[PDB]
RNA sequence: CAGAUACUAACAC
RNA sequence: AAGUGUAGUAUCUGUUCUUAUCAGUUUAAUAUCUG
């Protein structure tokens, strides 16, 4: 192993299709930005000075002065420890041959990148853009959040800097992000949205309410949306371009913590959980997908996947891929 | 009965949740990898994570109704 | 003693069924779906459905219905309001205005 | 040093340093300890602490470290570099220790 | 003290799940909230019916166990020898019957009321 | 050797468990109890729950031997076709308002309790928070 | 009843009568695990007693598959008293 | 509540 | 002429109770029991 160092933990990373270069998302709760750990030691280094009265003053002085220029390595002695509800992020864009960092984007203080995404726009045609969705003041413990964003930056010079174009608001942490048929889907909370570019913001065009809780993640094959809910595992979606409809399908029949996925097939997902789990769902065949007086079945929809796999691990794991 | 976790008839919500989270609390003790996935979610040293969770063990859902 | 088994000494009233008296537990439950309480639903103009069984006072089935109506009317994906388009220079309006 | 799962001290004078996240350590003691000492036994204030500087590496001599990829957050498989083998691309790490790795089948 | 079923109809995401015995629980809350979580099963309708389970299955003629079309085959039902017939039944022609979905319970009505698969094992 | 007959059986069992006589069903428990706990860890899941609609329908029995017999299956089945099944089937009934019902669900959850109590967290359905108290399982909507 | 106090290093024995019988469920089929029993039920005169039915005692008793599968070893001391 | 009958537990002798 | 005992179920037979108008004990509800 080659290790390309990294400022703070690595959330997910998409390769840029024309460049091979990583787009980087990292993120850490309990954590300072830059700019916020510049401003605190600056008024750090101005409340020692304020607190000397006499000649003292002289050598609080020097001691601040010293203080704003001593710098220890954070990948030595910690990071510093902002509170609760604190966040720091960056979107990288490193060159995997040599891992240099072609471009750092620093997010604001307490947003936090859960997301990104490289796509092309059909509206657009050639043009690939970086789509990266963003916490606002998110709190883990208890959950509560102050909406969310999705960053939109059109990625340039053959693939190595990020020219930001628009940040879009959204309701609720947009926590995945996928890109489906010349436009995105975007998971916001407990809403699947598809989203096309526009200029000042990205345009919401359909939405699903359906889903039972929040979503942790997208994959798509043609006219098919699996999407990981947090705990009721996985749902198929169809979306149809004509009514411009996306509608639930299929379900599974068993809570999983769903972390990652992988489409194996047309009809086949392998999951991961945070319980150190993998399973394999599968549609069953003659499954349709071209679809108050209703209820479905069990409370969920009116098909079922069937799980052909179940294997415990034994440890948590975060990716799958069929390679 | 004698089982500690073992509900009955005039088991109540407070009663039963009480019980899942001092069982979930247990479990992300023990499962290495379950308590791993939170100390780097909270950004949080493991020790602290554990520390946390033994806290919370005493009265995990807030006071009996 | 078939009398006190089957549960005839009760007497349930239904409103929207005008204020017919079943006289059974399982009779009563059983009318909700059926003729009268159906029509007592369409002169409401509320549909018929397992959301208004055991409902027997209009008030409610009327507060329950227009609570439902919400409900749904909420849940639903509605183009006309809820699609996002530009004018011009980014302008956004609704699907109607564009 | 690195914030640990566990420390162990060596008869042969070497401190092992599991660490909680990223790589492992063995270092040299190379001394046991001008800094201040802070005791039980010294006068301290209500509400008031004992302050110490941290500094680089001064009792210790990094002598190992045990290459690990713990956390793997985010791992993608792919032949980036036209090897015509692919490489796995993983993000490892917690805070200021992240890293991407690129893995590679086959002896250094 | 109890909610009406009137009352417990608008306090709840679901109405549909509310039976009228629901606001005699100790937690009518939790008990309908538990009935509308995904997957779960109902419990059984005849909790609350005065003849015991099966018992009213009575004074219809029904006709003999139908045999699988595997063992059908196999004749043994016309010989009351072939072993590697009788092995064959089971190892080859053994088909699999219209196994019920998880949660779709049994009561007395019940009975008369790139395309390609991935991991799929080669031909033999 | 019994994930090779379990199909052949399972529509004869479905029959003796919608069987009238007690005798039928009690019978039929005890091999579905003896099945599951052969044919656990070799698929055959499908059958297994197939024939726990037909068993569930049982558990309001009051026959000694007839009860005794559909708990056997019960924790037979738990161990072949999951945790997560037995709960989902028992969650319903804790909390229902009739005694008897509740009487017998928390019998039968107490023993998914005390066989697999660590696998069950996985299992427990999101309970919403109250005025008062806090019942959301935070740590597990964390996301990495 | 059974005594279904902790399980000591004891060695659980059965009776040739009871031989073969798992103590749990009475299946004569697939002895598997080892029974183990409380020192109490060990202790004096009841050294090497049938854990079934208390007779002189000739052989190792066993719990069965089905009970180890279902973890019935590890209730604690099967003798029944 | 009593009588008759049938049955269950590899029940025991 | 392959008998008897222990523990427990099920099914025919012969018994299955008019009440005003409310309360209480109860129960999911009814019934039951007490005014
Ligand atoms: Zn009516
Ligand atoms: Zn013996
Ligand atoms: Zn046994």
């Amino acid at each position: 192993q080659v290790a390309f160092p990294l400022q703070y933990t690595p959330r997910k990373f998409v390769i840029h299709p024309e460049s091979n270069n990583l787009i980087i998302i990292e993120t850490d709760h309990n954590a300072y930005t830059e700019a916020t750990k510049a401003q605190r030691k600056q008024q750090m280094a101005e409340e020692m000075v304020e607190a000397a009265g006499e000649d003292e003053r002289e050598l609080a002085a020097e001691m601040a002065a010293a203080f704003l220029n001593e710098n220890l390595p954070e990948s030595i002695f910690g990071a510093p420890k902002a509170g609760n509800g604190q966040w720091a992020s960056v979107i990288r864009v490193m060159n995997p041959i040599q891992g240099n960092t072609l471009d750092l984007v620093q997010l604001e203080q307490n947003e936090a990148a859960f997301s990104v995404a490289v796509c092309r726009f059909s509206n657009t045609g050639e043009d690939w853009y970086v789509l990266v969705g963003v916490a606002k003041d998110l709190i883990l413990n208890p959950r509560s959040v102050a909406g969310g964003f999705v960053y939109t930056y059109k990625l340039v010079n053959n693939g190595e800097k990020l020219e930001f174009l628009h940040k879009t608001p959204v309701e609720e942490v947009p926590a995945a992000i996928a890109p489906f048929q010349g436009r995105v889907l975007i998971g916001v909370g407990k809403l699947l949205r598809v989203y096309d570019l526009g200029k000042k913001k990205l345009l919401r065009k359909c939405e699903n309410k359906h889903i039972a809780n929040y979503i942790s993640g997208i994959q798509t094959i043609g006219h098919r949306v699996i999407v990981s809910d947090v705990q009721e595992s996985f749902i198929w979606v169809r979306y149809k371009r004509n009514e411009n409809q996306l509608i639930i399908f299929a379900d599974d029949t068993y809570p999983r913590w769903v972390t990652t996925a992988s489409l194996l097939d047309y009809d086949t997902v392998a999951g991961a959980d945070k319980f150190g789990n993998i399973c394999v769902v599968r549609l069953p065949p003659n499954t349709n997908d071209e679809v108050l007086w209703d209820r479905g079945l069990l409370n969920g929809a009116s098909q079922k996947a069937e799980v052909i796999m179940n294997y415990h691990v034994g440890e948590t794991v975060l990716s799958l891929q069929k390679t | 009965s004698k089982y500690i976790g073992t509900g009955h008839a005039d088991t109540t919500k407070w009663e039963w949740l009480v019980n899942q989270h001092r069982d979930s609390y247990c479990s992300y003790m023990g499962h290495f990898d379950l308590l791993n996935y939170f100390a780097i979610a909270e950004n949080e040293s493991k020790a602290r994570v554990r520390f946390n969770l033994m806290e919370k063990m005493l009265q995990p859902c807030g006071p009996p109704a | 003693w078939l009398y006190k088994l089957h549960g005839l000494n009760i007497n349930y009233n239904c409103e929207i069924c005008g204020n017919y008296t079943y006289r059974g537990p399982k009779a009563f439950q059983r009318h909700f779906a059926e003729w009268r309480h159906a029509h007592g639903m369409r002169c409401l103009g509320i549909p018929n459905t397992a959301h208004f069984a055991n409902v027997t006072q209009i008030e409610d089935a009327v507060s329950l219905w227009a609570k439902l109506k919400l409900q749904k009317a909420s849940e639903r994906w509605q183009p006309d309001t809820e699609e996002e388009y530009e004018d011009s220079s980014g302008n956004v309006v609704n699907k109607k205005t564009y | 040093v690195p914030v640990a799962a566990a420390m162990c001290v060596l008869k042969t004078g070497f401190l092992f340093v599991a660490s909680e996240f990223g790589n492992h350590y063995l270092y040299q003691i190379a001394h046991l300890g001008e800094e201040p000492e802070f005791s039980s036994a010294m006068p301290l204030e209500e509400g008031d602490t004992f302050f110490f500087q941290p500094r680089p590496l001064k009792n210790l001599v990094l002598v190992d470290e045990l290459d690990s990829l713990s956390p793997i957050l985010f791992c993608q498989i792919a032949d980036l570099a036209n090897e015509d083998t692919p490489q796995l691309y993983v993000a490892c790490g917690r805070g200021p220790r992240s890293s991407l790795r690129v893995l590679r089948h086959g002896l250094e | 003290n109890r909610f009406t079923v009137a009352e417990l109809k608008q306090l709840v995401a679901r109405p549909d799940v509310v039976e009228m015995h629901d606001v005699t629980a100790q937690d009518p809350k939790l008990l309908v909230h538990l009935k509308a979580t995904r997957n779960s099963v109902p419990v059984p309708r005849h909790w609350c019916f005065k003849r015991k389970y099966l018992q009213g299955k009575r004074g219809i003629e029904k006709p003999p166990f139908e045999l699988p079309d595997f063992i059908k085959r196999t004749g043994i039902q016309e010989m009351r020898i072939d072993y590697q017939k009788l092995h064959d039944a089971f190892f080859k022609w053994q088909t699999k019957p219209k196994l019920t979905i998880h949660g779709d319970l049994y009561y007395e009505g019940k009975e008369f009321e790139d395309r390609t698969p991935w991991g799929e094992l080669e031909p033999s | 050797m019994g994930k090779d007959y379990i199909y052949a059986v399972t529509p004869l069992l479905e029959d003796a468990l919608m069987d009238r006589d007690l005798v039928h069903r009690q019978t039929a428990s005890a091999v579905v109890q003896h099945m599951s706990l052969g044919v656990y860890g070799f698929g055959c899941e499908d059958s297994l729950n197939h024939l726990l609609n037909y068993v569930w329908p049982n558990v309001f029995e009051t026959s000694p031997h007839v009860i005794q017999a559909v708990m056997g299956a019960l924790e037979g089945l738990r161990v072949a076709i999951g945790p997560c099944r037995m709960l989902q089937y028992c969650l319903q009934g804790l909390f229902h308002p009739a005694r008897k019902v509740r009487d017998v669900y928390w019998k039968i959850y107490n023993s998914i309790y005390i066989g697999s109590q660590d696998a069950l967290i996985a299992h427990y359905p999101r309970i919403y928070n109250d005025d008062k108290n806090t019942y959301i399982r935070y740590e597990l909507d964390y996301i990495l | 009843i059974f005594c279904r106090k902790q399980a000591g290093v004891a060695i659980g024995r059965l009776c040739e009568k009871c031989d073969g019988k798992c103590v749990i469920c009475d299946s004569y089929v697939r002895p598997c695990t080892l029974v183990r029993i409380c020192d109490e039920c060990n202790y004096g005169s009841y050294q090497g007693r049938c854990v079934i039915c208390g007779g002189p005692g000739v052989s190792d008793a066993y719990y069965c598959k089905e009970c180890t599968i279902q973890e019935k070893d590890r209730d604690g001391c099967p003798k029944i008293v």
